[PDB]
C-alpha cells in the first residue's frame, strides 16, 4: 500500500520527506535506494 | 549469468539442459565431452555454448535484497 | 591519548575489515569477494 | 510421380534426414533458406513488466522471454498484428502469457518456462503454449531469485518470422550436401601430399556410385540428389518445417504471378 525508500540491507518500505533527516528505524545505516514506480514499464522482445 | 536460451550460432534451444548438464557431472559422474553427445548437443558451435557458459548468476543470488 | 589527523587505509591491509572476513562474510558486506 | 521425388532416410520427431533427388540445386537452397527465415511461427514480443528484484535487468529477462519457443501450429490462422483491425492486438491476432515468482523457498527458486500462463483467449487452437521436450518437464530456465525477490511480467506473443528476427525462425540449423565425391568438381582439395586420405569421406557417400579412375570428366553433369536434414526447435513438427518450406515459397513464387496480373489491366 504504497511506499518511497528502502533500507538497502533490512529493506523495509520507509518513506519520508524535508528535514525527517535520513535514517532508519534501527540500524542507521543512511544508504537508502527509491524502490520501482507503479506505472509498468513496457519492452522489446528482441 | 544464467543460461543461454537457444545457440547463437546455429540456433537450437539450449536454456534447459542446464541442470540435466550440470547434474550428468556432479551426480553420473561422467566426462564433460560425452556428457553433452548424451544430452544431444552435437555439433561445436550449439556445443561450445554449454561447455563455456560461467553461471555467475549464482553467484549474484548470494547478495541479498 | 591524542588526535592527531587520520591516515587512509589500503583495502585488504592489516586495518581493512576484510582481511579478516571471509568468504560468506563478505556477500553480507556487499563487497564482492 | 511427376517429377522432383524424396526418399527419407531417418526421421524422428525432432529431425527428418531424407534425399531430395531431381530438383534444380537453386531449388534446394532456395527452399533450405524458405525454411530458415521465413515460415511464420509465433512468440512473445511484448513484455510488460509490473514487478522484478531480480539479478538479471528488466530487458535481460525480455530478450530471454523472447527465445523461449511456444507453440505454432494453427499459426496459419491468428492473424499478424498488423492486419487485425483492432488497435494493438486482440485475442484473434496476439497470445498473451503472464509471469509469476516469489522467493518462498529458503534455497533459490527456479523460473521456467513451464511457469506461463495464458490468459487471452486461445478459441480452441494449438497455440502459444510452451513447448516443453525437458525430460523432467520444466524446459527452459528463464532465471532464479534468492529470498523474497519478485518477477510479475505479462507478455503477448504474435506473428512474425526469422527476417524480422531469428526468435520466431523454427529452423535452428539445416544439414545440406551432395556430389560427395567431388565429380561435378565443384572444389579444388587443399592438400600436402593427398587429398583422399587427408579429406575425411561422408556418411554420404555410399547412397552414391563412387569415381571409376579410367574415365574421362563428364562435363554435362549437373546437379540431382540432394542429402538435407531439417532439424527443429518444437515450435513445428519436423515435417511442417519442411512442408510449409515448401508450401511458402511455393505462395511467393505466386504472388509474383499475381501481381504480373493486378499489372495487366493497364
Amino acid at each position: 500500500a504504497t511506499l518511497k525508500y528502502i533500507c538497502a540491507e533490512c529493506s523495509s518500505k520507509l518513506s519520508l520527506s524535508r528535514t525527517d533527516a535520513v535514517r532508519c528505524k534501527d540500524c542507521g545505516h543512511r544508504i537508502l535506494l527509491k524502490a520501482r514506480t507503479k506505472r509498468l514499464v513496457q519492452f522489446e522482445a528482441r | 549469468m544464467i543460461v543461454p536460451v537457444r545457440c547463437f550460432s546455429c540456433g537450437k534451444v539450449v536454456g534447459d539442459k542446464w541442470e540435466s548438464y550440470l547434474n550428468l557431472l556432479q551426480e553420473d559422474e561422467l566426462d564433460e565431452g560425452t556428457a553433452l553427445s548424451r544430452l544431444g548437443l552435437k555439433r561445436y558451435c550449439c556445443r561450445r555454448m554449454i561447455l563455456t557458459h560461467v553461471d555467475l548468476i549464482e553467484k549474484f543470488l548470494r547478495y541479498n535484497p | 591519548k591524542v588526535f592527531i589527523g587520520r591516515l587512509p587505509i589500503m583495502l585488504r591491509s592489516k586495518n581493512c575489515y576484510l582481511s579478516e572476513a571471509t568468504e560468506s562474510d563478505l556477500y553480507k558486506l556487499k563487497e564482492c569477494p | 510421380e511427376e517429377g522432383p521425388q524424396v526418399k527419407i532416410r531417418e526421421a524422428s520427431k525432432d529431425n527428418v534426414d531424407f534425399i531430395l533427388s531431381n530438383v534444380d540445386l537453386a531449388m534446394a537452397n532456395s527452399l533450405r533458406r524458405v525454411m530458415i527465415a521465413e515460415i511464420p511461427t509465433l512468440a512473445i514480443d511484448s513484455v510488460e513488466v509490473e514487478t522484478n528484484t531480480t539479478v538479471l535487468a528488466d530487458e535481460f529477462i525480455a530478450h530471454r522471454l523472447g527465445l523461449i519457443p511456444l507453440q505454432s501450429m494453427d499459426i496459419e490462422q491468428l492473424e499478424y498484428s498488423r492486419d487485425c483491425f483492432c488497435e494493438d492486438h486482440c485475442d484473434k491476432c496476439s497470445v498473451v502469457l503472464t509471469l509469476q515468482a516469489f522467493g518462498e523457498s529458503e534455497s533459490t527458486t527456479n523460473v521456467y518456462s513451464k511457469d506461463l500462463v495464458i490468459v487471452s483467449n486461445l478459441m480452441g487452437r494449438n497455440i502459444g503454449h510452451p513447448i516443453i521436450q525437458d525430460k523432467e518437464g520444466n524446459g527452459v530456465l528463464i532465471c532464479k531469485l534468492r529470498k523474497g525477490q519478485e518477477l510479475k511480467l505479462t507478455c503477448v506473443a504474435k506473428k512474425g518470422i526469422a527476417k524480422e528476427h531469428a526468435k520466431w525462425g523454427p529452423a535452428a540449423a539445416i544439414e545440406f550436401e551432395y556430389d560427395p565425391w567431388n565429380k561435378l568438381k565443384h572444389t579444388d582439395y587443399w592438400y600436402e601430399q593427398d587429398s583422399a586420405k587427408e579429406w575425411p569421406q561422408s556418411k554420404n557417400c555410399e547412397y552414391e556410385d563412387p569415381p571409376n579412375e579410367g574415365d574421362p570428366f563428364d562435363y554435362k553433369a549437373q546437379a540431382d540428389t540432394f542429402y538435407m536434414n531439417v532439424e527443429s526447435v518444437g515450435s513445428i513438427p519436423v515435417d511442417q518445417v519442411v512442408v510449409r518450406g515448401i508450401d511458402t515459397l511455393q505462395k511467393k513464387v505466386a504472388s509474383i504471378l499475381l501481381a504480373l496480373t493486378q499489372m495487366d489491366q493497364d
